[PDB]
């Protein structure tokens, strides 16, 4: 028996009963007019402060963030390289555990962000709630069921969006030139990966309709060599999309991928390289005399 | 990149607070998945029209086994050993002639669709087992197993006079199960997104009128 | 007519899985059925624009006339000859042109980029799914030449994909054109395709995402006090503020500054907020719009502050456009508390004259030359004393070094500044000199004043 | 000079068209003519014969066909070989018959290839019924045949594989399109100065 | 009218130059590894090669035909992607409010001038 349906059943479930829980208690409390400094700020305004990198705590918790989603990542391309779905001891699988705590540390950090967030609702549709609710979950079934499958775990990769913002919450990034280049690399890497999980993921489990027979063995890393040359518009041929699904998400990411390397890899050029060549001081030598010349210099 | 890197010379009432923001993202979301819904809905249509008319044109029959014979030729199936390392065996073929409902014809019987499709010119395979000997034995088992089954029991039959002309199956290979799914899950995306937009939408008027309360 | 184009599309979908020709029954075939009424609707619609047209000829050469005379009387054709052949059916697609003017019509589209977005998308997939059509009519039916034997059998979704790899540049290669007309054809398209995908997806996306960063509204917090910053705000004026408001010297304030502006802050003002994330908030808005003062609660905000470009080319200019700020914010309230920055001394009177200005409820015009010559006449009666009072109010913390030099003894002086607070009743009933020399260093405070309200080094009598 | 109202733009319009309609018949019957002319002079280059069969035997060997089953489904089967050859009216020596030029270019070590049929056996029996009408044909009656002694040096055909119709078709409707054009400028231009002297006549 | 005649007879040309390169082989390969391409294939890939579509269905493998196309890579790419939006430009440059009014018997119009905004 196979239970790929069990993990993202877990995640579907929890992304909307949890927007539908909120929107019936906002419901239910305009609904109540019918029948007719606080604590909540006080926490509200700890969370939001360990959220930032305003204490010594929560400069480690970001850190903490920061190398948990490489680490994530990490775990997730080790994953990449075996079956779809298989039958794995938990108590027996160093990865296993390293991935639970992993996720324990992101479920604490999402509850804090929760905890911190003004309005609910815009939090629950914040992209990197959504990452959280689509990667979460299915690690929690995983370890209960002592199984995994190599599902959505690629959506991994989307936690790399909010390195720029807590680098700056950090201090560390500044000037606008290193903020912008920082945002660029990170939307485009995490961009190419994401899209290269998911065509891994199509193309290895075949068309529905095909019964699931005309699936390719393309590797991760296959997937990701040939998003690069789709991107670039190299297409080389060598490797490309067969199944149906497949072709169909090509021709989307076509669209989009193009638009944003065409964009964005001159961009990141022009960022790089910015360095003064004439830079330095003149180093004085004994016994011989030196003039310093400005005003109108052509 | 594509046009020289996009080059070429530069050619080309309020009273409601903050809710306002994640409420109209909640409207997005509702409506994106309606329209998910749908546009699915009719990718899905358009994926399984060809194999679920190719199925329903296919009538359920009863058979019963004229005869099961060897034809004395060989062929070749691909026997498997992890990463790939594949090689070839032969098997024997058998033949097997089957009496139909529609025709009332000679047709051969070919065990699915995937048989039919994979060799045409006979009736069953074995799963490839490395050497020969246990192919043959498999297929010499397979065949005295169908070669007393005269008249036993009209065993039921699926046949098809306009794309199998007299070729018939022993299975559907068209999991309805598979087809329901598919059909199913794009329908409850819709739903969502239809209840997603009405609490929205019912939740920001009883804001105002909870407002023009007080 | 907008429902119909997209049903008669949808039917040449359905149709385009089938042979290229083939006899169907009329009487027992729903999608021919279908067809016959959405063409004869068609027709109608036609005959309509037929005689509402101007010059008729034309309305003969008008492309959509020129869709229907390809795409209705082969439908006739059909359903009188009881058979099909998929032959120009894929002209369906060029049903979506209309589309925009059709929506224009319903005083839908009004905006010019949601008009320019819907025309290059109709433009665009309309052009995409016709070439396809006819690519998969070309590959499907071979070349007379060759007797029809080369034809490449190609499914209409295969060209459609195809022809995204080609319009795109990307050329895989796995799916391409075989006959000599497909060729030919293919060859045409890339002159024109190219052209028109380099130009359609940067501004179709350019369009898309047009989205407001900074919106919405600020939301009150009970038991706590906030504060409305607007005027002059850049990256130096923002920080200077700040550093001054929320500097560790004050007392344990928990007033939330939200600033009001109408350009959007660059990334290096984005990451100075996100420094200040729990205490301040930005949002996009005009001072002189009352949606916008609404929006910021202005309303129960414990005061608007409004900074001035001291810098600036004009002095009149900049002084006539705060004036028109405090107008602004006074209309929309008149009991908000105004502090604000006066380049001169004549606009300060002109300001002072509005009905709303209230000096004893707290507005305070800081008019900085008036001070700043005041600053430099105290000077001339005591050099060193504009120093003296310019170090009194910036927040300084006490810094210390190792070296024995002026700074240090400096450093030391600049560490305080003047506070204002109640004073004990074990104080009451002294002299001003008495509790002066108490207070100097067994407290370690010195008074130069004290709340007939305001006066300056008290005598002995008082 | 500008007295005619809003007809002119119509009227311009079809101009343009009629033009359109004879650049495209002029384009169209060039880019048939560079596609038919090597099929054309192949075709014209072998002239009709007449023909007499010297012998008909079998050479022992067997090639593949293929059959067909629906959606894309086949298989291959075996044929037995055919060979015929036949007096000639060019060369007046040996040559090895062969039914059309497609049968030639897809087995050209062969005379006949039978319609695959499924099985073996059907295939056999066609190819013995094929060659049993073929071999009492001696002399009956000097069957017509083509022959090309510059690039069929030895081989010869009971059919022109080259349809004069489809060609006739190819070469008509371009002229059809160009003479349609002609007439649509000319129509357009007789009624713009039509227009202008029942102008003059008020 | 320049810049189609000189794309037309640039792509023509270069097209019958590796037409003659393919056809006759190499010598050092003593002209064994020729490719029987046709004038109009060549055609048909140099625009595949101009366009950067690069089916690969259709190519060179000659070295000089290779070379070759090395050559016109830097050059022809150049050409296409500078021409060929020129030209799209320079053409549909047509007025979409021109004619004129056309009066109805029966009914007055107005005509409404200056500040039109
Ligand atoms: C904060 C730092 C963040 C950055 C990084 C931290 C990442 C944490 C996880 C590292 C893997 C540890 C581990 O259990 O290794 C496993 C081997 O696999 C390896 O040793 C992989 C070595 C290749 C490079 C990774 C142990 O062997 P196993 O239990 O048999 O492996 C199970 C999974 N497998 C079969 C798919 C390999
Ligand atoms: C661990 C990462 C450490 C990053 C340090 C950043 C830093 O110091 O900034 C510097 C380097 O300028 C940049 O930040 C741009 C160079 C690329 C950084 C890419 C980081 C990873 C992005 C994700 C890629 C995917 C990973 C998978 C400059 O920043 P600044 O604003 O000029 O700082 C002020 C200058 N001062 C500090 C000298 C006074
Ligand atoms: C911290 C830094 C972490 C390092 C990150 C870099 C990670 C890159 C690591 C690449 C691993 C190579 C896999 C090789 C392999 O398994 O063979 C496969 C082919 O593999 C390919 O085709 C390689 C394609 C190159 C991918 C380029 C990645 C650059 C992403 C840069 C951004 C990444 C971030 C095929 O395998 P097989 O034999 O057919 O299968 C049976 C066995
Ligand atoms: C064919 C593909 C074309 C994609 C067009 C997508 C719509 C873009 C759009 O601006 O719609 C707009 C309305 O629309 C909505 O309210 C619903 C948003 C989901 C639409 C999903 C379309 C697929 C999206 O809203 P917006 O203008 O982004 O306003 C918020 C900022
Ligand atoms: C305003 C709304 C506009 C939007 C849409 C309205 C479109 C109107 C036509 C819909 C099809 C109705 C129909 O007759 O279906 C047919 C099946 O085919 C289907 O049911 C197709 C299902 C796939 C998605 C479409 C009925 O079965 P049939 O008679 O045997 O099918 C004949 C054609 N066929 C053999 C090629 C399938
Ligand atoms: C059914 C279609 C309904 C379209 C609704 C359009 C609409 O409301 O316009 C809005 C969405 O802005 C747009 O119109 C752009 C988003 C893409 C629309 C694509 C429509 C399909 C095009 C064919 C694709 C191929 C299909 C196969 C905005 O329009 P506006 O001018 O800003 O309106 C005034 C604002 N007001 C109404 C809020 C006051
Ligand atoms: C057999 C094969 C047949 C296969 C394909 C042939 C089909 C190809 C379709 C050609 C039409 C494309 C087109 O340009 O339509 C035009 C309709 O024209 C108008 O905008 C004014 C009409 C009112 C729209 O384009 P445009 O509005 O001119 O362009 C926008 C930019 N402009 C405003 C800046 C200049
Ligand atoms: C209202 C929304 C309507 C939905 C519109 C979307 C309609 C898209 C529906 C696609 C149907 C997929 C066909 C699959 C198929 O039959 O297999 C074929 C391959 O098919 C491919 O190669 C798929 C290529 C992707 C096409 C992308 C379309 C996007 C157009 C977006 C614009 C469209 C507007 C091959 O078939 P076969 O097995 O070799 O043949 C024997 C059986
Ligand atoms: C005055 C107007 C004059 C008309 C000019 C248009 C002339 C175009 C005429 C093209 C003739 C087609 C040749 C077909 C052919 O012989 O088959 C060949 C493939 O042929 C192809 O691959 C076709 C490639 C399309 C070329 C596009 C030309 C456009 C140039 C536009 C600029 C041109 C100016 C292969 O042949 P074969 O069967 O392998 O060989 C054995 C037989
Ligand atoms: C080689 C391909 C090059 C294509 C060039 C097409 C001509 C473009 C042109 O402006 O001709 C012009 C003249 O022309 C006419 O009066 C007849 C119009 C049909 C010409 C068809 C050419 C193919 C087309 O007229 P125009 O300038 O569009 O004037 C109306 C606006
Ligand atoms: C508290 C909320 C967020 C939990 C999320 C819902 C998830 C965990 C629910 C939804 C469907 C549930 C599964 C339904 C069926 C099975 C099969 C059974 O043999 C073990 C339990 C198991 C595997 C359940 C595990 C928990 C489950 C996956
Ligand atoms: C975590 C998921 C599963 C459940 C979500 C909890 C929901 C039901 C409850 C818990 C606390 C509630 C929030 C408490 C405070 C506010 C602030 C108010 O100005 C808007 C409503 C809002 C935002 C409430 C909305 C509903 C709410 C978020
Ligand atoms: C539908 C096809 C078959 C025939 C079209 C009808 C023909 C015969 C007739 C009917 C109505 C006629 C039009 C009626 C009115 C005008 C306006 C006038 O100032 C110029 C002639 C013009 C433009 C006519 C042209 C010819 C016309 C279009
Ligand atoms: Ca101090
Ligand atoms: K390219
Ligand atoms: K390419
Ligand atoms: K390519
Ligand atoms: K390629
Ligand atoms: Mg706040």
């Amino acid at each position: 028996q196979r239970m790929w349906w069990a993990f993202l059943a877990s995640s579907m479930v929890t992304f909307f009963g949890g927007l539908f829980i909120i929107l019936l208690w906002r419901t239910l409390k305009y609904l109540w007019t019918v029948c007719c400094v606080g604590w909540m700020t006080s926490v509200k305004d700890w969370a939001g402060v360990m959220i930032s990198a305003q204490t010594l705590t929560g400069r480690v918790l970001v850190v903490l963030v920061f190398a948990l989603s490489i680490g994530a990542l990490v775990i997730y391309f080790i994953d990449s390289s075996n079956p779809i779905e298989s039958c794995q001891n938990f108590y027996k699988d160093f990865t296993l555990q390293i991935d639970m705590a992993f996720n324990v540390f992101f479920l604490l950090y999402f509850g804090l962000r929760f905890i911190a967030a003004n309005d609910k609702l815009w939090f629950w549709l914040e992209v990197n709630s959504v990452v959280d609710f689509f990667t979460v979950p299915p690690v929690f079934v995983s370890v209960y069921l002592n199984r995994s499958w190599l599902g959505l775990r690629f959506l991994r990769a989307l936690r790399l969006i909010q390195f720029s913002e807590i680098l700056q919450f950090l201090n560390i990034l500044k000037t606008s030139n290193s903020i912008k280049l920082v945002n660029l690399l990170s939307i485009f890497i995490s961009t190419w990966l994401t899209a290269a999980g998911f065509i891994h993921l199509v193309e290895n489990s075949g068309d529905p309709w095909e019964n699931f027979q005309n699936n390719q063995a393309l590797t991760y890393w296959e997937c990701v060599y040939l998003l690069m040359v789709t991107m670039s518009t190299v297409g080389y041929g060598d490797v490309y999309a067969k199944t149906t699904l497949g072709r169909l998400f090509m021709v989307f990411f076509i669209l989009g991928g193009l638009a944003m390397f065409a964009s964005y890899v001159p961009e990141i050029i022009e960022l790089i390289g910015n360095r003064k060549k004439y830079g330095g001081s003149y180093s004085a030598v004994s016994g011989r005399k030196h003039i310093v010349v400005c005003g109108h210099i052509t | 990149f594509i046009w020289t890197s996009g080059r070429t010379s530069s050619s080309y009432r309020k009273t409601v607070t903050a809710l306002k923001a994640g409420e109209d993202k909640s409207i997005r979301l509702g409506l994106f998945l309606i329209i998910s819904g749908v546009v699915s809905l009719f990718i899905f249509g358009f994926c399984w029209l060809s194999p679920a008319l190719q199925d329903l044109q296919a009538t359920e029959a009863n058979c019963t086994v004229l005869s099961v014979q060897q034809i004395g030729e060989v062929f070749e199936c691909t026997f498997t050993c992890g990463a790939d390392c594949r090689g070839t065996s032969q098997y024997p073929c058998v033949q097997v002639y089957v009496n139909n409902s529609e025709s009332n014809s000679r047709a051969l019987l070919h065990s699915d669709e995937h048989q039919l499709l994979t060799n045409p010119k006979c009736s069953y395979i074995p799963p490839c087992k490395r050497e020969n000997q246990k192919n043959l034995e498999s297929v010499m088992n397979w065949q005295q197993y169908w070669k007393d089954e005269i008249g036993s029991q009209p065993f039921t039959c699926y046949f098809n006079q306009h794309q199998r002309p007299d070729d018939v199956l022993l299975h559907r290979t068209h999991d309805e199960i598979v087809l329901l799914h598919c059909f199913l899950w794009p329908l409850v995306t819709f739903v969502v997104g239809v209840l997603i937009v009405v609490l929205t939408i019912c939740a920001k008027s009883l804001a105002v009128k909870a407002e023009a309360m007080k | 007519v907008f429902a119909l184009s997209i049903g008669a599309l949808v039917i040449y979908f359905i149709d385009s899985s089938n042979p290229i020709e083939s006899c169907q029954n009329f009487y027992k075939d729903f999608t021919l059925q279908i067809d016959m009424a959405f063409n004869v609707f068609f027709l109608l619609y036609f005959g309509l624009r037929f005689i509402a047209a101007n010059d008729k000829l034309w309305f003969w050469l008008e492309v959509n006339s020129v869709v229907d005379f390809f795409t209705v009387p082969p439908v006739f054709v059909s359903v009188y000859l009881n058979r099909s052949w998929l032959g120009l059916r894929f002209l369906r697609a060029l049903r979506l042109i209309q589309f925009s003017e059709i929506l224009q019509f319903l005083n839908i589209l009004k905006t010019s980029n949601s008009i320019k977005l819907v025309n290059l998308l109709s433009i665009f997939i309309s052009t995409w799914l016709t070439a396809a059509g006819f690519i998969h009519l070309v590959e499907n039916s071979g070349d007379p030449w060759e007797n029809f034997q080369n034809n490449q059998a190609l499914t209409y979704w295969e060209c459609v994909y195809l022809l995204m790899v080609t319009m795109s540049t990307v050329g895989y290669g796995d799916v391409y054109a075989k006959t000599t007309l497909g060729r030919l054809f293919m060859v045409f398209f890339i002159l024109g395709g190219l052209a028109m995908f380099a130009s359609y997806v940067p501004e179709i996306i350019e369009l898309i995402g047009n989205r407001k960063k900074y919106g919405g509204s600020y939301s009150a917090v009970s038991g706590r006090k906030h504060i409305v910053v607007c005027g002059h705000i850049t990256l130096e004026s923002v920080s200077n503020f700040l550093k001054d408001f929320l500097h560790k010297d004050r007392d344990d304030v928990n007033v939330e500054i939200v600033f009001l502006h109408n350009i959007s802050p660059n990334l290096e003002l984005e990451a100075l907020f996100k420094r200040h994330f729990t205490q301040v908030e930005f949002y996009q808005g005009s001072v002189l719009n009352p949606h916008d003062l609404a929006r910021v609660k202005i309303e129960s905000a414990d005061a608007c502050l409004i900074l001035a470009n001291k810098y600036c080319a004009d002095p009149d200019a900049e002084d006539a456009s705060n004036i028109m700020r405090v107008i602004s914010i006074k209309n929309y309230h008149p009991k908000i508390r105004i502090i604000t920055q006066m380049l001169q001394y004549h606009n300060k009177a002109h300001l002072l004259n509005i009905p709303s200005w209230n000096w004893k409820e707290g507005d305070d015009a800081i008019c900085l030359a008036e001070l700043k010559l005041g600053f430099i006449a105290q000077s001339c009666l005591a050099q060193g004393l504009s120093t003296m009072l310019a170090n009194l109010f910036s927040m300084r913390s006490f810094i210390k070094i190792e070296e024995d030099t002026w700074q240090k003894y400096y450093l030391e002086g600049v560490s305080n500044e003047m506070y204002t607070e109640y004073l004990s009743s074990a104080f009451v009933g002294l002299s001003f000199p008495t509790v002066c020399e108490l207070c100097f260093v067994k407290l370690k405070l010195l008074m130069i004043a004290i709340e007939s309200r305001i006066l300056i080094n008290p005598g002995n009598h008082l």
